[PDB]
């Protein structure tokens, strides 16, 4: 799975057991771990709170 | 002048037949070792990548 996290670089990781593989469509906002940095858990999206001040 | 040839020669030929039965199991072992080193080479890409590109 090629994911892109804001912060930086691109990586290329896979899913624990249970990730439930169809839900990943290319574009979603997901959960990484920060030492093992594979996927854990599909997230909703974001909401830039710039847009909750408006 | 004889009797030492064949006293010579034979053990050539079973000191020979011992080497030739040991290389073959010796050639055997070494893929073993060889498929040790796959897996070797073959776990270095598992859980990360880092992507970049070629310059």
């Amino acid at each position: 799975f090629i994911v892109k996290a804001t912060n930086g670089p691109r990586y290329v990781v896979g899913c624990r057991r249970q990730l439930d593989k169809s839900k990943l469509k290319p574009g979603t906002r997901v959960a990484l771990d920060m030492t093992t940095l594979t996927i854990m858990r599909y997230l909703p999206r974001e909401v830039d709170p710039l847009v909750y001040n408006m | 002048d004889l009797y030492s040839r064949y006293k010579k020669l034979q053990q050539e030929l079973e000191f020979l037949e011992v080497q030739e039965e040991y290389i073959k199991d010796e050639q055997k072992n070494l893929k073993k070792e060889f498929l040790h080193a796959q897996e070797e080479v073959k776990r270095i890409q598992s859980i990360p990548l880092v992507i970049g590109q070629f310059l």
